[PDB]
């Protein structure tokens, strides 16, 4: 809190409240701007003071804070519900979020309309989602320089533990092929977890 | 036993009969003000009131005074 | 609750906790040696030449101190000694590599030197052998 | 003394203030609130209207905020939130006026005075559609569903509403139509598809198992008698110490129940309907299990909106002892019907029952209970829309846009009028200006700009134009489908103009002991 | 000229974006609209020189951080 | 990349493409529309460069190299490199590798845009603020 507090329950009126609520949002998402990616840090949350995780993961790492304020808490059901979704986008969603939501309140209440100020962050959506679909540059591997023996080389690449994009293309190309139940959800899938990758030392 | 002295307790009966007189006051000859009885010490309401009976009797007497006026109105 | 605090505020705390523990033992290893005593709260008299005892029977605290009896706990279970060796070799290297090299400004690449000093170390060593 | 003066400029200083936060109506403004409360619990919530009905306050000028909103429900049932909100705006008149030195009688007058004029200049603004015409009614449904969250079960909606009120109306402009007589009720399962408009009455209780009369023929059962068995309210002489001598009275008990149940079956009755509160245990919850095989329905404990409806529309009366024989005041009937519907519910429908050429009831269905939820708040608004029609019609500007529009014909009025109460009035056309500006203020950062700007695009328009507040842009605002009834913002300009009155009127300070 | 002042900066922008033109806002009208065809004239040459004068005065001040002052 | 053909450089490098051309959108609308695309622009830029910081190659690297590959006459979909838009994620530095396993298909990335904005849409959407005693 900040402000006066004539009353309570995340109130307190003008200005203040609306700062208030911003820098918290803002808290959230800066543990997850340092998390963000595959190249994400560790944290470590301590859970009482004779418990610790480590974490990495942005949805993760939102779920075991205490909520106290009204920002902290759409935010953080936000993260945990694209982690139900997909469970990628995890570490990016909220940070894009910190900043969009600070900017807005300042331009919906700078209104002609309020459903014509909202509309227009809908009209730059359209677009780039238009753009996304247009596209087909970069990550096609369908299409690509060899098919799937490419994406799974370039894949291991960027992953590698020794030598790799050598005998671990070749795989990658074999286990989705080697399932030959489609999964029509948009066009056709395998599954791959439906494969069979065992160990040997 | 409490003493309240000669000039004092002449204030106390004037104060008293001057603030629950202002109650009735304005309901009295033509349409004028009104009262409007604010509870919120029994019960927490709001009455509409006209009638003198209603806002004297409501509001309690706790000035000396006070108590034997509202009884002989 | 949530508790904010960020880059290089964080990291100075994690030193300052780990070397308190590893100086000690850093002289109760070899074939000399040191004691530390630990003053009770109950009173009375327990030392060791083990630093791990004295944080377990009172002060632990949240960043390096947790991670100094948990990593030397595994160490017991596997070998059976060198439980007074990891937590020295932890400190010391968190000590003199952090500071430097965050005001010169490169967290990143410093991870990407303890790869590289891991590499070189197990080649040589091995060639002692 | 000095008890009237300050205690005049806090309660106003107070609601005001609180009217202040709480104008940040229509549409994405302002910023969430998660409460915690002064009893240390977790509350969240959305929307103007359900918060000020909800709101808990102690401060006795506050209170006129929420009860206004009720009455709103009430008559409109359509401008909650908004009656409150241009009530703030006449607080904010009330202080100025303090100022310049005219008293607080005299303040109470002028809103009598604004509300005569106001009220007939929005009938004139109005275009005066029929109340019985259903085409007009159809377009006018529309307006108030896609206003609310609904914008695709609003296809649904908008038909059944005209068609419910139809059964309840009466041909008149005066006062007629109400959901005392509109009986909404909730039912597990279903869809938003399913949603069923019976035209006579239909009643919300629980109905023990499934496997009961859904067919025709009854004769609809009020009662308010307990059995005479033994260990009830008949004698025995077998007194019990004993699980075995408990297993026989309960057994003989049950045993002569199922004989009384004939008795009930032989009056035709398919329904029966148990009083609320008991003369011992009422009808045993022996007898309820037994009457389910005669095929008559039970419910045991039931509410008291069902109590009200069948006495009045129905006729049904109180009847007497079964060992007695039933005293045949029961009304008429021809439907027990136990409605499940995908797996679900449990129902009553009367059909064939005697009206006094009233009451309808509308079945709220969805498969899951949110789903009801979206029903039920849309419909209930779509109802009520066509509802106000009736009761006084014609369609004037929407979302509260007349009351920008009415400040600018109303200035002129009070400026030939020419009385101590031109000023008064005046002072409250610029103060409606307020709402859009007001509403928006809160929000952000940057506040003055944005303020003074809506207030010149509505205006300018003219008498017949402004801006839209509900699509934004300065286009024609009396019919484009941004409309509401007369009676909603009559009606609101009425209850605002009491409540505030109510604030000056006292005087020194009043708290009973 | 009596506008929102942020409102406005972004319409004559649109027209500097669909023609490139000369629209600015007007206090020699107190509107907004092309400003050459309203015959707000004015020579090139005092826009020369305030550019010119605000980048000077300005990069002195922000490589200046550190001063030495003395109340000798 | 089976379920939908379509298919970008995803992580925060389609965002990096798209704030130059929502920003060229931007503009050309103008009034109040310019403000709420462009900060919904300047968003998508952050991400890229808050991710390099990470790998320790930096915004100010970052930034760099990229916009130039763009330009007013590369606001091109095509299907082959004339200018760069993807970015490896790992190499936190753009590449011409254009089928690493750092990107992720359209999918994901759509619904990534959707739920950033519908936060602010969402605290917004109450109407009325009051305690409770």
């Amino acid at each position: 809190m900040e402000g006066p507090l004539s009353v309570f329950g995340d109130r307190s009126t003008g200005e203040t409240i609306r700062s208030q609520n911003v820098m918290a949002a803002a808290s959230i998402a800066n543990i997850v701007k340092s998390s963000l990616g595959p190249v994400g840090l560790d944290k470590m949350l301590v859970d009482d003071i004779g418990d610790v995780t480590i974490t990495n993961d942005g949805a993760t790492i939102l779920k075991l804070l205490e909520v106290e304020h009204p920002a902290a808490k759409v935010l953080c059901e936000l993260a945990d519900l694209q982690d139900k979704e997909v469970g990628d986008g995890t570490t990016s969603v909220v940070i894009i979020a910190a900043e969009l939501l600070k900017n807005a309140d300042e331009l919906v209440k700078q209104k002609i309309h309020p459903t014509s100020v909202i509309s227009g962050y809908r009209l730059a959506c359209k677009e780039a989602v238009r753009y996304i679909n247009e596209n087909l540059i970069v990550n096609t591997d369908e299409l690509g320089r060899d098919c799937l023996i490419n994406a799974a080389k370039t894949s291991m690449s960027s992953k590698i533990i020794g030598i790799n994009g050598d005998f671990f293309a070749n795989m990658v190309v074999d286990a989705v092929l080697a399932i030959k139940y489609t999964d029509i959800r948009g066009q056709p899938r395998y599954p791959v977890n439906s494969v069979n990758i065992l160990k040997a030392h | 036993a409490d003493e309240e002295r000669a000039e004092t307790a002449r204030l106390t009966s004037f104060i008293g009969a001057i603030a629950i007189g202002d109650l009735v006051k304005s309901t009295l000859g033509p349409k004028g003000m009104d009262k409007i009885l604010l509870s919120s010490g029994r019960d927490a309401s709001l009455m509409v009131t006209n009638d003198g009976a209603t806002i004297l009797k409501n509001i309690g007497v706790d000035n000396p005074a006070a108590k034997v006026l509202v009884d002989m109105s | 609750n949530t508790k904010r605090e960020s880059g290089r505020k964080v990291q100075s705390g994690n030193i300052n906790a780990a070397k308190t523990i590893a100086d000690i033992i850093r002289t109760c290893l070899g074939p000399k040696s040191m004691m530390k005593m630990l003053l009770d709260p109950m009173g009375g008299i327990v030392m060791t030449n083990d630093g791990n005892a004295i944080l377990r029977e009172i002060q632990v605290q949240h960043p390096a101190a947790k991670s100094m009896i948990e990593i030397s706990r595994t160490q017991d279970e596997e070998v059976g000694d060198g439980t007074t060796s990891v937590i020295i070799l932890a400190g010391e290297m968190l000590s003199v590599a952090e500071h430097f090299l965050e005001q010169q400004m490169h967290p990143t690449v410093v991870i990407s030197a303890y790869r590289k000093a891991l590499d070189d170390m197990i080649s040589t060593l091995k060639k002692i052998s | 003394r000095d008890k009237p003066a300050q205690i005049r400029f806090s309660n106003i200083s107070a609601a005001k203030a609180v009217a202040d936060a709480i104008r940040t109506s229509l549409g994405p403004k302002g910023m969430d609130k998660m409460i915690q409360d002064g009893k240390g619990d977790v509350t969240i919530t959305n929307d103007g209207a359900t918060i000020l009905k909800q709101m808990q306050v102690l401060h006795p000028a506050a209170r006129m905020l929420v009860e206004l909103s009720k009455a709103q429900d009430i008559e409109a049932g359509d401008g909650t939130t908004s009656v409150v909100i241009i009530a703030g705006s006449l607080l904010d008149s009330c202080t100025k006026l303090l100022q310049k030195g005219i008293h607080p009688t005299i303040i109470s007058e002028s809103f009598q005075k604004a509300l005569e004029k106001g009220i007939e200049i929005l009938t004139d603004m109005s275009r005066p559609v029929e109340l019985s015409d259903r085409e007009t009614l159809l377009n006018s449904a529309t307006t108030s569903l896609n206003s609310k969250v609904v914008s695709q079960y609003s296809s649904l909606l908008s038909p059944m509403s005209v068609n419910a009120v139809m059964k309840v109306i009466d041909p008149a402009t005066a006062t007629s139509v109400d959901l005392r007589d509109i009986k909404i009720v909730k039912k597990l399962g279903g869809t938003i598809d399913d949603c069923e408009l019976v035209e006579g009455l239909v009643l919300t209780q629980k109905v023990s198992n499934s496997g009961i009369t859904r067919v025709e023929k009854a004769k609809i059962g009020l009662i308010q008698f307990c059995l005479s068995a033994p260990k009830t309210d008949m004698d025995n002489q077998i007194v019990v110490s004993d699980y075995a001598q408990m297993d026989r009275v309960l057994r003989e008990e049950r045993a002569y129940i199922l004989n009384l149940v004939k008795q009930i079956k032989k009056t035709g009755c398919n329904v029966l309907l148990i009083q609320k509160s008991i003369l011992r245990d009422a009808l045993s919850d022996l007898a309820l299990h037994f009457l389910n095989k005669m095929k008559i329905m039970v419910i045991k404990d039931i509410e008291r909106e069902d109590i009200e409806f069948i006495c009045k529309t129905i006729g049904t009366k109180p009847v007497a002892h079964i060992d007695q024989f039933t005293a045949d005041m029961l009304g008429s009937a021809e439907l027990a019907e136990e409605v499940n519907l995908n797996g679900s519910g449990k129902l009553l429908k009367i059909t064939g029952c005697a009206s006094p050429g009233k009451t309808v009831t509308i079945v709220v269905r969805g498969s899951n209970k949110l789903v009801i939820e979206e029903a039920e708040r849309s419909i209930h608004d779509a109802l009520c829309v066509i509802r106000c029609l009736v009761k006084k019609r014609a369609l004037i500007a929407g979302g509260g846009a007349p009351e920008i529009e009415l400040a600018l014909r109303l200035t002129e009025y009070s400026r030939t009028l020419s009385g101590m109460e031109s000023y008064c009035v005046r002072a409250f056309a610029d103060a409606m200006e307020v709402i859009p500006s007001t509403l928006a203020e809160n929000a952000g950062l940057n506040p003055i700009s944005t303020v003074t700007e809506l207030r010149n695009r509505h205006a300018q328009g003219e008498k017949t134009a402004g801006i839209n507040v509900r699509k934004g842009g300065i286009s024609n605002i009396l019919e484009e489908l941004v409309v509401q009834p007369l009676l909603v913002s009559v009606s609101a300009l009425t209850l605002a103009t009491e409540t505030v009155r109510s604030i000056l009127k006292i005087d020194d300070v009043v708290n009973t002991r | 000229a009596g506008f929102d002042a942020t409102n406005i900066l972004n319409k004559l922008r649109a027209r500097h974006a669909q023609g490139g033109t000369w629209y600015g806002v007007d206090i020699n009208n107190e509107d907004i609209a092309d400003n050459f065809e309203a015959f707000v004239w004015e020579p090139a040459m005092v826009r020369i020189n305030a550019l010119t004068a605000a980048s000077e005065a300005a990069c002195l001040i922000v490589s200046v951080d550190e001063t030495i002052k003395n109340p000798r | 990349v089976l379920e939908s053909k379509s298919v970008v450089p995803g992580g925060g490098a389609v965002e990096a493409a798209l704030s130059i051309y929502l920003e060229n959108y931007a503009t050309s609308m103008g009034s109040r529309e310019q403000l709420a695309i462009a900060e919904f622009a300047r968003s998508l830029l952050v991400i890229p460069n808050t991710l390099a910081v990470n790998a320790a190659q930096d915004s100010t690297d970052l930034v760099a190299k990229l916009r130039a590959f763009h330009n007013e006459a590369q606001v091109n979909p095509e299907r082959k490199n004339l200018k760069w838009i993807g970015l490896d994620l790992s190499n936190g530095k753009p590449r011409d590798n254009k089928q690493a396993g750092v990107f992720e298909p359209t999918i994901v990335k759509v619904k990534s845009l959707k739920f950033a904005t519908e936060a602010a849409i969402t605290i917004l959407r109450i109407d009325d603020l009051i305690k409770l005693h």
